[PDB]
This record gives C-alpha cells, structure tokens and sequence, in this order.
C-alpha cells in the first residue's frame, strides 16, 4: 500500500497583514 | 435617559456608586474602565454587561474618599476624549507626513 | 396564589439541591465552567489589579443583590513588589466573601478533587483543597467541588447557609467562569 | 444558497450530488468562549447570518 | 502615574501602507482597551448607506423577491454618508422619505432572446439580451433638490460588476430601492469595512546563539523576511518582526525548543482596514476616533 | 372495525380514567425548544416575548 | 457457522483482532474489520438503551 | 443558487468575481488557488466562497414558464 | 515589626508543569535543622540552584492601598514580598516544629526549632525575600 | 449539524464585534464547544477542520474516503504539512484575540472550515 499522494508544488499562502 | 446611576447602590457620601448605561457594550465599557483605573484616587473598577441581548452596561467605581464616583466618571470620560484627540492629531500629522 | 406559593417554596429549583434518592447533590455547573476552574484556580495563574477587579465586579454586580455589605469589599494582593499581583484562589476567596453573609465564619472545609498529585509534578500537594475562614489555600477547585460530586465547597455552603446561598454561589460562579473564559479561552485540537 | 464541500468524499462526484447542495463550508472555531454553548448548543455569527448564511424559504 | 501628556509622549503612529481601499498602519504604546474600542467602533458604529426599503413592481425572475431584495440591499454604494441625513421612525411612512436622506435606485430589465442566435452557441451572452442583471443596472435618479446637489457625484455601486440576477427571455424585474443611513451593528450590510482588525507585533527572543547550518534552518522556520544571517559572524538575528505570522514551527523542533522564546509585545498593534468601497480607510479610522470621542462626550454632557 | 362499547370507552390507557382524569390537557401552558443562557439566575428561565404577550394571569385590582 | 468471524478472517482463527479486539485508535483511524466490529458494538449499545428506556416505566408506574 | 454579494465571514465582496473566476479558469491552465489569488482573495474565508459556489441558477433557469420548449 | 529572619542556600528548583512558579528545596547554612520550602513565581523573582536567598517575615509593614508618593515600608530592603496567612502549626518532634504558610496558593513550609520559630503565630504575615 | 453527528441548536446570533478574531482578521461564523469531543470521540470533525482549512488555503479539494490513510501516514500530519507549507500552524491552531477583552487568548485556538 503506497501512501496518500502528496499535492506537490505548494507555495506559501499566508502573508501577514500589509504583506 | 441614556445614563442614570442606580439609587440601590449609591451612597450618601457618594464615594461609591453604580451606573447603568444604555446602548453601550464593551466598546465603551472596557476603555472607560481602563481610563478610570488610571485614576489613582479610585479603588474599585470594572464593568459588567447584565444580559447581552439587552443593550445595557454597568460601571461601578468605588473611590478612596474626598471625591465622588460621579466626578471620577467625568474625569474618566474627559481623559477618554483627550486620548482620542491625541490619537487623531498624531494620525493627521502622520497623514500629512 | 395557592399554586404560586406552592411552586415558590416546595418545588422551586433552589429548594432541590439534592435528590431524595440517596441525598447526593444533583445541581452544579457542568463542563466548561469546570474546565475553566482547573485553570483559574491553578497555582500558575496570577491576575493584576485591573483584571482581578473586573472579574469580581462582572461576577457579582452588587446592584443586582449578589452582595451583602452594600458595597463591594476587596482582598490584599498576594504580591507587593515589583507590582501588585493577585491569584485565582484569591479570586475565589473574595467571590465567597462577597456572596457569603457577613459576621459568619467562612467554610473551614477539607476535601479533595479528581486530580492526583503526581500530575502537577514532584512535591505537589494539589490533590487536597484546604478552605479556611472563607479562603481557598491549597489544591484546586474542580468538578468535585461543584457539580455531580459530594462534600464539595458548594455542598458545604449548602450545609451551612441553606440551599439559597448555595444557589447564589452556583449562579455567581457561573457568571465568573463565563466572563473569565471569554478572556482566556479554552480549546482542543490535534496536538492534544 | 448552497456550497460544495471542500472535504468531500470521492463519491460526491461519482453520484453527482453537486446538484443538491445541502449546506455550506463554515469557519468552525473549536473554542470555549461565550458560555452559550456547553451541552450540545452552537453559535452562529450574527453578521454572517445577516450576509445570507444558511438562508432558506 | 498615567497622564494625557505621559501618553502623548509615547504613543505613535506608523502608517506602513496606504490606498483608497486598504490601509495598514501601526498603533504603538496604546492600551489594548482603546485599540479594541477603535476596532469595534470602526467595524460597527461607523455609518454608511445601503438600500433598505425596496419596492417591487414585477419579478418574474427565478430569484425569489426577498432574495433579490437582500442582494440589492447588500451592494455597497459609492456615496459619502455625510451627504444625506438620518431617517425617522414616528413620522408617517409616506412622509419619512425626504430629498435629503433617501437615494432611489430603479432597475428595469427585460430579457429577450437574440434573433441572430448563432448555431452551437452555449454562452448566454449571445443567445439572450439583458439575460444578466449587473449592479451597473442600478441607475440612480435625483429627486427634488438632488439635481443641484448630487450632480457631480455619479452615484454608482462601489462595485458595478457584482451580479444581481440571471434571467431568461420574457422574465422581467422592475423595482425601486430606497437607500438611507445605517450602522453595522444594526445590519451587516451597513458595515463600511470588508475587514478591520489588528495583531500585536510578534516578538522573537533568541536566548542562545544559533550558528552555522542551525541558523540556516532556524531562519527557514519563519517567513523568509523575518530572520537573517549576519554577514560576518554566522548567526541568526531578527530582521523584521512584523513580517512574521506566529506559526510556531520552531517549537516543533527540539534543537530550538530551548534556544528561542516566541513572546509578543503587548502594546504594539498592526491595524489593517479594508474599505468596502464607500469611503477610504484613513477616513474610516478618522470617523471611528470621532465617534468614540463624541460618544464619550455625549455620556459626559448627558444629565445625570 | 367493531364499534367501541361503554366498557371499551373507559378501560385502558386511551380510555377515560387515564386519558382524561389522571392526566388532562391544560390551559395557560406553553412549550418551546430550550436553549442555554448562563446570564440568568439559576432559579430563572428565559421566557420569549411571544409567550409573554399570550400567557396571562388574572390579577384582581386593588 | 463456518467459524469465521468475518469474510476476511480465516475460519477458527486464534487472533485477538479476529476475536473483536481492535488495536487501532481513533487518532490514527481503525481498519475496516475493526470498523465493522465497532459498528456492531455501537448498534448493540443503541438497542440496549432503547429497550432500557421503556423497561423501567412499568416498574415505576406499578410501584407508584 | 447565485453568487453572493458579500463574503459571510468578513464582508469582502466576492459577487463581482464569479465570471472573472470562470474565465480565468477556462481560458488558461490556471489552478483554482492561482485564480483566487489573482482575483483579490487571500484569506480562506473569501477563498472558499468562490472555490465552492455551485451556481445552481443555471439548472434553475432551464425551466422557463414563459417560453416554448 | 519582624517575627522571623534568616539567609538561605537554595539546593533544587523543580519546574513541575508551572510556567512561572517554582518550588524551592532549601537548606539553611546557619542551623543544622532550619529548612524552607516556598513557591514563588520566577517570572518576578528568578532563582537558580545553589543560590543564596534572604527570608524575613513581618507582622506588618510600617485596608490595603496601592503605593503612593511618600510611602515607606519593610519591603524596600528586599526584592520579592508576599502576603499569606498561617493555617497549620505542626509539632514535628522535641525542639522541632514546622509551620505552613500559603500565600494565595503558594504554600510555604518552614522547618527547624522553636528557639527561632516561636514568634510565628496563626495570622496574617508578610513574607520578604532578598538575594 | 456537522457531518459527524455533532448536532446542536443555534443558541445566539453572536455579533461580530463580540466574536473572537484572529491575526488574519476573520471571525469564525460557527462556534462549537471543545467539550463535545471527549465523550463523543469524533476525531473526524477535527481532521475535517484541518483538511478544510488546508484546502481553502491552497485552493484545492480534499478527499475523505475512509481507510485511505494508515497508522504510518496520519491525516493530522498530512494536513499539518499542507498548512505549514501555506504558513499556518502545523497543528491547526490559529492565534486568536477575544473580541471583548481585546487581549490575546491564553493559547492558540483550533479553527478551520467544515461543511
Ligand atoms: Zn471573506
């Protein structure tokens, strides 16, 4: 059984306010 | 009308009193409580909302004497006004700059 | 008026603190007030002058009859230098002092709760609560002292001042652990 | 107004149940904050309710 | 001792960004009580204008009449609230609506099928005329003295591209919505801000030096612009604290479980006000301050 | 299908004694879903306005 | 009757997992066999509670 | 059934964005996250509102009581 | 007026699932049997093992009011000052007693002989600590 | 009701100024108690909250078919990695501030999106 496939190519979504 | 202190907890010397305020909530209660607590003449402060579904607010100030909760509340409100004024003036100056 | 006076004296919810099934208590705060008590009465929790006074006034409101001295009374702060701090146990103590009728000794109570000493670490004595003269001095408040458990602080307040004062203590602690839990909220998640 | 579930099963699309949305994706906070939800109750946002949250005829 | 002067000496504002829609400034050395009061007054008590009392002549659309009334009342209006006054309650409803406090937004539409309908055309933009009703269709009309007052103001929705209703041929909408002043605490449609919130400035207390590759990964825990490597001495220092969102990825690693503390300064807020299109966030904050001041003043001068 | 008789009219749970003498429907009595409210005293209950304008009590004027 | 506790488990299997002993936890999920056993136990609990609700009614009414 | 004027949790208008979102998704190989980023929605409260709108009014309109079928 | 005074040598400090407060395992360097065990919040008065602390208990510092202009007390000579009421006088053995002091939860136990602990009573008693 | 048997009547329409808020600036539209979870033992609700936040942040959709994981690939870890890559907490906790006291709460609050 191979593990759950990984959603690759994921970037950083949460930037602090004003950023 | 909007502001009426409760005779049930007021004192003849006036040093302790409880105010019931309409159409108010934390938005004024917390700031006023902070400002009044900044007065070293008073001992007790803090605010309580009787029931959330009713637009009511209670402020109780127990001084240490020589003063009144009435004048302590007046002083707190005036300090609130001055604090808002300094915030506004600094904001406007930084807008200019 | 016959039925009004009937329901107001024989069947009203305060006059039924315990059940005649076994004489054990049936009333008391249930889940979130209990979990907030384990935090406010924890030894690690201190509260400044403003936070303490705010909690006490919001819990009590003398204008609504929760007091007995026609003016809220206070307590000495635990800490004097560098700055005046209080404790949660002092908060419970002054809450009792404000609801409990004056000129009456406080509940000198000895009992325990549902929390073993080894959970708090070595040398801890929090398993037992040591009330005195209307003051909490050791251990923590818990379900065992308010809820579906016997020989608690509210049970002894019942046993000493009738069921009315115990009812008012239930109400006052309900308004105390509520306004408290707004400020320091309680949650759970995958990390737990 | 109904919404598709973000956390859907794979069979939400095999059977095609997108035609009858039964709810919405709500921001849930597992928090003990108000006191008005202990035994089984829950609290909605007044503003969200006033922006069309869960409205129906 | 706390005095107005001792607070004016320390309080300061750092407007980091600005725009006609979104502001992001800082309030420093102010109490959390007052900062929260500003936030709540801003999000609730600052007045704005949105349609309240609709009038419907016909609605053959698929959308329910009340649903359409709700959607119409939601839409923001590029109207300065100070141009019109407040509405009454005890006055007769035939006479409560003046030319100084009410805005009328007609919407007459009739979808009709396009006779030159192409073959294989699926997109409804070709098969039907006026199938889609956009908020641009809400057409303000002056009333009485509005001609010589609101002439220069092109009363339009703050977004003219919000979709109102999708029609089909034959189906019709014909309505007139009256707009008035209101506040957010009454209904969420009067809230002039898409959001209004703050956050205390994160604090990263590095206790023990982080050197070598350890500082290289210690930087990767925070957002990219928060931690930096000193040029000469390979170490980690806090470059920009504001850029950090408190995620506590450091605390998941035991090598940093004792070399750092993620505190937080308690007097340094970072506001972020997004206007809903009605006004500008700097003016929103200005009116929030003015509302708090007038509220304290009314409490002060109200007879006891 | 067989028609009830007099004995069958007062015999069992749905008869007369149990269904209309031990327990009866009553006037001046309401009902609704319950919700929590930690801001009422523990000897109190939250009465909605709609009941408060319908339930009544005859107070002889004095 | 064939001695199997489930289709997957071999007949007359000496194994705790076969005999209803689930080693999983709700944190990391339960395997389908254990899911079936747990559903059986939960349904049994529900039925027992449904019966016990009405079991005491006649006793209490007769006493009272 | 039709795109809401304002996001429930915050108030950021997402009702002037449904056609823009569909166009961004169909014209190019834009993923949903990229389209929601380019459309002015960076908080998940706004992002889910346009990521998870069904637009059932299309199926609703195909039963016109004022047109020969 | 004072009731007790000494100087103590810390031995062990126990975290004990407490972010601020800690327990003091102490052994005084004057008496062969005088011992202390006090809980303090090291967020105000931080202490480490094998460090030296001063302890003094005063029946008064000369109702409560925050400090104002022109006020003096016994607290000026120490760092950490705490309020607590004695509640359990114990008799350990011959020429050996123990006293329990809880300062709003922060229980303190004092061990040793009654040649020095005699002046302690069961009433309100300040505590003062200095390096 | 959630999709995990966590039914419950709405008890008050909490005004947004009184609702708690986070650094991002969102008041959750649904508040449910944590004490509903110990007795009811629904970790599915927690993992759905995690997966919903991760999916809305990355713009993607989360499958939830039973038994796709194991005891070596926890869904908690999976959605935590997908939250860490987005910038939020690995354990799903969002540092919130109380909308009444203004102060930050004692510890980070578990938030997410659920159906
Ligand atoms: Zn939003």
């Amino acid at each position: 059984r191979k593990d759950v496939p990984k959603v690759e190519g994921l970037k950083l979504e949460h930037f602090a306010t004003g950023y | 009308e909007k502001i009426k202190l409760l005779t049930q907890a007021t004192s003849e010397d006036g040093t302790s009193a409880s105010f019931q305020i309409v159409e108010e909530d934390h938005t004024l209660g917390n700031a006023l409580r902070y400002v009044i607590m900044k007065n070293p003449d008073v001992e007790f402060c803090g605010y309580s909302i009787p029931h959330p579904s009713e637009n009511l607010l209670n402020i109780r100030i127990q001084t240490y004497g020589e003063t009144t909760a009435v004048d302590a509340l007046q002083k707190g409100l005036k300090d609130l006004m001055d604090l808002c004024d300094v915030v506004e003036s600094k904001f406007t100056e930084k807008i200019k700059s | 008026e016959n039925a009004r006076a009937e329901a107001l004296n024989l069947a009203n919810t305060d006059s039924q603190y315990l059940t005649p099934t076994s004489g054990s208590p049936v009333r008391g705060l249930i889940q979130d007030h209990i979990s907030a008590g384990v935090w406010l009465t924890s030894k690690d929790s201190f509260f400044t002058r403003e936070q303490y006074q705010q909690y006490i006034y919001g819990c009590i409101r003398p204008e609504d009859g929760h007091t007995t001295r026609s003016k809220i009374v206070t307590l000495p702060p635990t800490i004097f230098k560098p700055y005046p701090l209080w404790t949660g146990k002092q908060i419970i103590t002054t809450v009792l002092l404000n609801v409990t009728p004056p000129d009456m000794p406080g509940i000198n109570l000895i009992s325990k709760n549902k929390i073993k000493n080894e959970y708090w670490g070595k040398g801890s004595l929090e398993n037992e609560v040591l009330f005195k003269d209307g003051a909490l001095l050791c251990g923590i408040l818990d379900k065992s002292q308010y809820g579906a458990s016997k020989y608690g602080i509210v049970h002894s307040l019942h046993e000493v001042y009738g069921p009315e004062v115990a009812a008012k203590v239930l109400s006052v602690l309900g308004r105390l652990f509520t306004n408290y839990i707004t400020a320091t909220a309680f949650t759970c998640g995958m990390d737990d | 107004t109904g919404q598709t579930p973000i956390v859907k099963a794979n069979l939400y699309d095999d059977y095609g149940m997108d035609n009858f949305p039964n709810g919405f994706n709500a921001v849930v906070a597992v928090i003990s904050y108000t006191g008005y939800d202990m035994d089984d109750a829950m609290i909605i946002n007044k503003s969200a309710d006033e922006r069309g949250f869960g409205y129906g005829t | 001792e706390w005095n107005v002067e001792k607070f004016k000496k320390d309080f300061e504002v750092n407007i980091s960004s600005l725009d006609a829609r979104e502001a992001n400034f800082d309030l420093i050395n102010i109490d959390t009580s007052i900062a929260n009061a500003f936030r709540r007054i801003m999000i609730s008590e600052v007045p704005s204008v949105a349609a309240e009392y609709v009038y419907f002549f016909n609605n053959t659309s698929v959308i329910q009449d009340e649903v359409l009334a709700h959607r119409i009342g939601l839409v923001p209006l590029k109207v300065d609230p100070d141009m019109l006054t407040w509405v009454d309650s005890n006055l007769p409803d035939d006479e409560k609506f003046t030319d100084e406090n009410t805005i009328v937004l007609s919407l007459n539409v009739k979808c009709t099928r396009n006779p030159d309908a192409p073959k294989g055309s699926t997109d409804p933009k070709e098969l039907y005329n006026n199938a889609h009703v956009y908020a641009r269709d809400l057409k303000f009309e002056p009333q009485g003295r509005q001609s010589t007052t609101f002439a220069d103001c092109p009363v339009v929705p703050a977004d003219p591209d919000i979709l109102l209703a999708k029609l089909r041929p034959g189906q019709e909408i014909s309505l007139k919505a009256h707009c008035i002043l209101g506040i957010g605490g009454d209904h969420a449609k009067f809230s002039p801000v898409s959001t209004a919130s703050y956050r205390l400035l994160p604090q990263i207390n590095i206790l023990q030096p982080i050197k070598g590759e350890s500082a290289r990964r210690f930087q990767k825990c925070f957002p990219p612009g928060v931690i930096g490597i000193d040029e000469g001495s390979d170490e980690a220092y806090v470059k920009d604290a504001r850029k950090d969102t408190v995620s506590r990825e450091v605390l998941r690693y035991e090598e940093f479980a004792d070399k750092v503390k993620l505190g937080r300064v308690r007097n340094h807020f970072i506001f972020n006000v997004e206007s809903a299109g009605a006004m500008t966030p700097e003016e929103i904050f200005f009116k929030s301050v003015r509302i708090l001041k007038n509220k304290a003043e009314y409490l002060k001068n109200c007879p006891i | 299908v067989p028609i009830p008789g007099v004995k069958q009219a007062l015999e069992k749970k749905e008869g007369l004694f149990r269904k209309h003498m031990m327990g009866k429907r009553v006037n001046y009595a309401a009902r609704s879903v319950i919700s929590p409210d930690p801001n009422i005293e523990t000897n109190e209950i939250g009465v909605p306005p709609v009941f408060a304008v319908k339930l009544t009590y005859p107070e002889p004027v004095t | 009757v064939s001695g199997k506790t489930l289709p997957s488990f071999k007949p007359y299997e000496t194994d705790a997992m076969a005999g209803g002993y689930v080693k999983g936890r709700f944190y990391s999920g339960i395997k389908p066999q254990e899911y079936y056993f747990h559903c059986m136990a939960g349904r049994e609990g529900l039925i027992d509670t449904a019966v016990k609700t009405s079991r005491s009614g006649y006793l209490q009414r007769c006493l009272t | 059934m039709i795109v809401p004027v304002r996001c429930f949790s915050c108030g950021k208008v997402v009702g002037d964005k449904w056609e823009s979102y569909l166009n961004l998704l169909q014209e190019d190989e834009l993923d949903e996250g990229t389209a929601l980023s380019r459309l002015g929605l960076k908080r998940y409260c706004c992002r889910r509102m346009i990521l998870t709108h069904v637009d059932l009014i299309e199926k609703f309109l195909r039963y016109n009581p004022l047109e020969k079928r | 007026n004072t009731l007790f005074d000494d100087i103590f040598q810390v031995s062990e400090v126990d975290p004990g699932r407490y972010n601020k407060v800690c327990r003091i395992e102490a052994a005084s360097t004057t008496q062969d049997q005088c011992k202390l065990t006090l809980d303090i919040n090291v967020e105000l008065f931080p202490v480490a093992a094998q460090d030296s602390l001063t302890v003094t208990i005063a029946s008064s510092l000369n109702s409560w009011r925050p400090p104002q202009a022109g006020d003096r007390s016994l607290a000026d000579d120490y760092d950490y000052v705490m309020y607590g009421t004695a509640y359990k006088f114990e008799e350990v053995s011959k020429d050996l007693i123990a006293v329990y002091y809880s300062f709003g939860g922060l229980l303190m136990r004092l061990e040793g002989n009654y040649r020095n602990l005699n002046n302690l009573k069961q009433e309100n008693a300040y505590l003062l600590i200095r390096r | 009701s959630s999709r995990h048997g966590q039914k419950g009547v709405c008890s008050r329409k909490w005004p947004t100024i009184d609702m708690p808020f986070s650094e991002t600036g969102i008041q959750p539209d649904i508040i449910i108690n944590p004490h509903a979870f110990p007795s009811r033992m629904t970790i599915g609700m927690f993992v759905e909250s995690l997966a919903g936040k991760a999916g809305a942040l990355h713009g993607i959709a989360q499958d939830s078919t039973p038994w796709i994981f194991n005891e070596d690939d926890t869904p908690a870890d999976y959605f935590g990695e997908q939250l860490a890559k987005a910038g939020y907490n690995y354990h799903g906790n969002e540092p919130m501030y109380s909308g009444a006291t203004g102060e930050e709460l004692r510890a980070d609050i578990y938030v997410g999106v659920v159906y």
